[PDB]
């Protein structure tokens, strides 16, 4: 023996080639590693199975699979501790011939599915992961959905299903049983209902003998490998009749979500594999997501939703190598926002319910009677996340807080305002202050500017959040450990340097993240560097085509739409000017409007004249010099002086 | 003001109060009263200048 | 008023080359070292062996607003006998004055230096002015020669609102409609918050970005960028790799089986060693940084058209110029003939109006977005071909207004009546 | 010059107004320079100053562009 980027459904960073069981085989590249070799051995016993293995290896200068045919007795763990002797006493005999895997197949003549054992590393430990399950079968099972976690296995009496205890790796308050499972078709319409029923009991009665123990959530994946005639609108009507009846026990092993990966033919003829999420939030389900799985263009396969629900449901467009997030794992980052004086980003929804919750509580005070229109303590606000689509164009997504994949987040919210009792709707934008500094690349401004287009297409507000380091800084980190230098004097290089060369065999690495032209000096071929592009985006100019391109949006907007600007930590660069340009601005008390740093300029004069950010970027200068229109005790203060306007 | 358009002249004869450039108060409640009156005669009149745009058009 | 077109929405007063040619090169080129007047690269140099002329018609050029922020020289010049306006950044640090107040017997004349390649209130104020003058009623091109390296961050300066004049130069580029050619001379530098306030996405439809091939241009100075993402511990990281003692006084530490007073033999050669490397290294980076703000990459990330060489400027411009100036009036004809009544990164001059596809085909020149002297000659020629064509869609928009005027039985009721 | 917006009988809208006393603004100190000192200048009631033009010029763009309120 691969392919690892048009291959089945997986996720592939930069260029690398690694194994369907084995997860992380080598990344370096594999331009460089020898060719994996398919090995079989079909063995009538156990015991007569050890000489076709000292014996087996001898044709070897890779993947080895054993065969049984024994469907007689069939251990558990007596099995192990017969499969064990073989693997201790052959310890370097697997090890020099450098195989990863060692898989074992063993079935039975009752139509029983075969049962799996694979050792695998240095000294083949033997991962308790992968059992009564192929190679081929660790894909569907994924298990790449749980690389956040510390699994440890359990017994199942079912040899398809496969139950692990998953602990937080960082926090270990995080508890869960998570149950993978695949279904193979059988040979030769009311089946897959009824072979539902059979595999999920299964599970059901599994997760009662480990026992529901302390479990904060649970889920279950299921994956389908036959291709049976899906019309998933039918599916979804009888999916409701049978969950009702196995909710009430999956209620009691604190079961919350379940996953199943079903293939549909009508679209021979293209099969299209559509999952679906059911939940069970707020003790009633009430959540039936009906996705479909379709490529990014970027290269990963994510999760298009048509649900039968109302669309405003969780998790959309997002890759198929999703690692189930644990507990608690928001807080560190709202930490490095907190050190700033600024509110993590995600916690910002929160703060503007309360102040629309506040704008009611006032008004029903000054104005009785008419008070019965206020939606209560929730509901009071209507928001949903924004992320560019395939074609960068925006979509209302409603995911999990955090996970953005870029450093710029914004909203779509409906609050139902005392003025507008049945809805208002506004966009809010703003800059995650711990994703790289806050500050500006062209994929942050990329999205501003859609955000901008879109508030002015539809007429609705925009309100930003600014919390910056003007546009990104860098230099090619891949050209530092490479760049060669030619002296005047090579013994004495204090003497000058003539230019900058590169290495004809580091040259050809690289080529178009670097122009380089040829001058042969002392007999070399020097690839001398006369400009330099590097591979990485945000660097230099461009982070300013893109800065200037949202500086115009906003002076446009401006004279259009109502635009407004809140200064929640430090604004700097590009983001001091979009908050002028914003015209109408709040200046939390302790954020500086900042153009060039305060040591910078210090340097620049060569005397330390300034001390502090805020000593020429505080709201003693601005709200002083007009820029700032109003000055807000704290985060929220700003957020409830906006609510005013 | 009482001529900052010249609509205001069609819009008083079709209002009908004799204190039009004045009476504010008498003039609101009008129009909340004849609210449909309005959307009447501005149909009217949109499907009366359509009639006239084809003329221009060809002119 | 020479400069100036006879009416409201009229071709400019443009003659044929007559006086200074079109087909010369710009002779006059500014020193790196020292400080320049940016005059002398519009109309000329007065010198001692000859005349070394700029890239505009000599005394053309014509200076207004010299009296106050001088950081910034605004005026209207004559290309090949196209005129158009003309705004450059000043070099060398001008010294303005402020009078004493009168009216206040402890106030004084206050002696403040306006350093040369920087953006100040007045600058901007300046700046932001100009451009409005040059758009409204005068309608005239515009050629940006872009040297500033960005804005004044001082207290002095950000207090006096700073950012609010720096706005309005955003503000009156969006309002713009002629041809508006931001291009960044030799030695010219365009480092942060300058670059910001001029880039074509602002208004792409007018705007058009051109760079010197040895001019400079990034988010920041390569002397800014090293203490941050160079910084001390990755030159020695790079100096363990290309200096050959540093290296073997490496493998020296690393091997062990050396005493206390050893050990500190190997610490006391190297932290001399690094010391003289120091300054050298230092340079070596600055270079490196320097290559990332270079011309090239620059075309590469596409934020600008072209690469251009100072000395065949003019020769350039007086073909784009004319080419672009006949072109938008076509283009805003063509529109006035469909409908009687830009999106993107990606939206450059040759994607600047979606006419330009249409044009592309009814013109039938393979080089159509560049060879812009083949393109000038081809209108000449066909002046009845595109008013034949305009005619054509006059007649074929009126067909569609026509058809559009629920609609239907209203008309059914406006016929029988 | 005073600026805010603010409510009649329900109704919202604009407001600019003139301040009658003598108000008083203190230019800081430039550190940059140290032959700077802090520059006590009064603003006197009811007249038009430099800041107090600019103020209402840009007040007037603010209620009409977006916010679109009566004056």
């Amino acid at each position: 023996f691969v392919p690892s980027s048009p291959a089945t459904p997986v996720e592939n960073d930069f260029k690398r080639i690694h194994s369907i069981s084995d997860m992380t085989y080598l990344a370096r590249r594999t331009r460089d590693e020898p060719i994996r070799k398919g090995v079989i051995v079909p063995c009538k016993d156990l015991l007569d199975a050890e000489e076709a293995l000292s014996r087996a290896l001898e044709v070897l200068p890779a993947v080895v699979n054993v065969a049984v045919r024994d469907a007689e007795g069939k251990n558990d763990e007596e099995i192990l501790a017969l499969i064990k002797p073989w693997v201790q006493n052959s310890k370097a005999d697997l090890l020099a011939r450098r195989v990863r895997r060692l898989t074992f197949i063993c079935g039975r003549n009752d139509g029983s599915y075969p049962s799996y054992y694979t050792f695998r590393g240095p000294d083949y430990a033997e991962d308790d992961s992968i059992r009564h399950i192929e190679p081929s079968l660790a894909f569907q099972l994924e298990l790449g959905r749980l690389s956040k976690f510390k699994l440890t296995p359990v017994f199942t009496q079912n040899k398809n299903i496969h139950v692990y205890e998953a602990v937080g790796r960082g926090v270990e308050t995080d508890r869960r049983y998570f149950t993978r499972a695949v279904v193979r078709p059988g040979r030769l319409a009311e089946y897959l209902i009824s072979e539902a029923d059979r595999v999920v009991n299964d599970i059901f009665d599994a997760l009662e003998i480990i026992g529901t123990n302390k479990t904060d959530l649970n889920h279950m994946f299921i994956n389908f490998s036959h291709t049976f005639q899906v019309t998933a609108d039918e599916v979804a009507e009888s999916l409701q009749g049978f969950l009702d009846r196995f909710g009430p026990r999956g209620w009691r092993l604190r079961v919350h979500q379940v996953e199943i990966r079903i293939n549909c033919m009508r679209s021979e003829n293209d099969t299209m594999p559509l999952r679906v999420i059911i939940t069970n939030t707020s003790g009633f389900v009430i959540q039936i997501e009906l996705y479909e799985e379709k490529l990014s263009e970027k290269g990963e396969w994510v999760y298009y939703y048509v649900s039968g629900n109302a669309k405003i449901g969780s998790m959309h467009l997002l890759p198929v190598s999703t690692p189930y997030p644990t507990k608690n794992w928001l807080q560190p980052k709202r930490y490095k926002a907190h050190i700033l004086g600024t509110q993590y980003v995600y916690d910002f929804p929160e703060l503007f319910r309360q102040a629309i919750q506040n704008s009611w509580t006032e008004a029903v005070k000054k104005i009785p009677s008419l008070a019965a229109k206020q939606p209560a303590i929730g509901e009071c606000i209507d928001y949903n996340e924004l992320v560019l689509g395939d074609q960068d164009n925006l979509a209302e997504v409603s995911r999990e807080p955090g996970m953005n994949s870029t450093g710029m987040v914004g909203w779509l919210i409906n609050a139902r305002t005392p003025e507008y009792p049945d809805g208002r709707k506004f966009i809010v934008v703003a800059n995650d202050i711990t994703f790289k500094i806050g500050s500006f690349g062209p994929k942050e401004d990329t999205f501003f500017f859609k955000c901008t287009e879109l508030a002015r297409k539809m007429g609705i507000p925009r309100i930003y959040l600014s919390a910056n380091s003007g546009a990104r800084l860098g230099l090619a980190e891949e050209l530092m450990p490479h760049f060669n230098v030619a002296w005047n004097d090579p013994a004495k290089p204090e003497a000058g340097f003539k230019y900058l060369y590169l290495s004809d065999e580091a040259k050809r690495r690289f080529e178009n993240e670097v122009i380089t032209e040829e001058i042969v000096e002392d007999g070399e071929k020097r690839h001398k560097i006369i400009t330099i592009v590097g591979a990485e985006e945000g660097l230099g100019v461009e982070c300013l085509r893109g800065s200037g391109l949202i500086a115009g949006a906003t002076s446009r907007a401006y004279n259009d739409i109502f635009t407004c600007t809140l200064v929640t930590c430090r604004s700097v660069g590009i983001g001091a000017y979009l908050v002028r340009l914003g015209q109408r601005a709040v200046q939390v008390e302790g954020q500086p409007i900042i153009l060039t740093g305060a040591p910078a300029l210090n340097s620049l004069l060569g005397r330390e004249v300034y001390t502090s950010n805020l000593q020429l970027g505080g709201t003693q200068i601005m709200y002083r010099n007009g820029v700032s229109h109003l000055t807000a005790k704290d985060d929220f203060d700003g957020v409830t002086k906006i609510v005013q306007w | 003001p009482e001529t900052r358009s010249p609509h205001l002249v069609q819009l008083e004869s079709w209002v009908g109060i004799p204190g039009f450039k004045t009476n504010d108060r008498e003039v609101v409640e009008w129009y909340e009263q004849n609210q449909d009156r309005i959307n009447e005669k501005l149909e009217k009149l949109k499907k009366e200048s359509i009639a006239d745009q084809m003329r221009e058009l060809l002119r | 008023l020479s400069f100036i077109p006879d009416q409201r929405n009229n071709p400019l007063p443009i003659l044929s080359p007559s006086p200074d040619p079109w087909d010369r090169d710009v002779v006059y080129t500014p020193p790196y070292k020292q400080t320049y007047d940016v005059r002398w690269m519009i109309a000329g140099k007065e010198d001692e062996d000859g005349f070394q002329p700029g890239l505009f018609d000599k005394d053309s050029f014509v200076e207004t607003l010299g009296g106050w922020a001088r950081t910034v020289v605004v005026g209207r010049a004559r290309l090949g006998g196209i005129p158009m306006g003309v705004i450059a950044v000043e070099t060398r640090t001008i010294e303005n004055i402020t009078p004493a107040d009168p009216a206040n017997p402890d106030s004084i004349e206050q002696v403040t230096n306006e350093a040369g390649g920087v953006w100040y209130p007045n600058s901007a104020f300046k700046t932001a002015q100009a451009i409005n003058d040059f758009n409204y009623g005068e309608q005239l091109p515009l050629m940006i020669l872009a040297n500033w390296r960005g804005f004044s961050g001082g207290q002095r300066d950000m207090y006096n609102e700073v950012l609010k004049y720096g706005s309005f130069i955003v503000d009156a580029l969006t309002r713009f409609e002629k041809p508006i050619f931001i291009y960044i001379p030799p030695h010219g530098e365009l480092r942060g918050g300058s670059w910001v306030v001029v880039d074509p996405t602002i208004n792409p439809a007018s705007m058009e970005m051109y760079a010197d091939e040895e001019a400079r241009g990034g988010v920041l100075e390569p002397e800014g960028i090293i203490p941050i993402k160079y910084k001390k511990d990755k030159q020695l990281e790079t100096m363990a790799r290309l200096d050959p003692v540093y290296r073997s006084l490496k493998k020296e530490m690393a091997k062990e089986g050396l005493s206390k007073e050893e050990s500190d033999n190997i610490k006391k050669k190297m932290q001399q060693r690094e010391e003289l490397l120091l300054p050298i290294y230092h340079q070596i980076c600055v270079q490196f940084a320097d290559l990332h703000d270079r011309a090239g990459r620059m075309k590469a990330k596409g934020v600008i058209r072209q690469s251009l060489q100072w000395r065949q400027s003019r020769r350039f411009f007086y073909w784009r110029v004319r080419r672009r100036l006949i072109e938008d009036d076509i283009l805003r004809r063509i529109e006035e003939a469909i409908n009687p009544a830009n999106t993107s990164l990606a939206a450059s001059p040759e994607t600047r109006s979606p006419h330009l596809v249409q044009l592309e085909s009814w013109v039938g020149i393979p080089g159509f977005k560049t060879n812009d002297r083949e393109v000038v000659e081809w209108y000449e020629q066909n002046q009845d071909r595109i008013n034949e064509k305009l005619e054509k869609l006059k007649k074929e928009s009126i067909a569609d207004q026509m058809r559009e005027l629920x609609x239907x039985x209203x008309x059914x009721x406006x016929x029988x009546x």
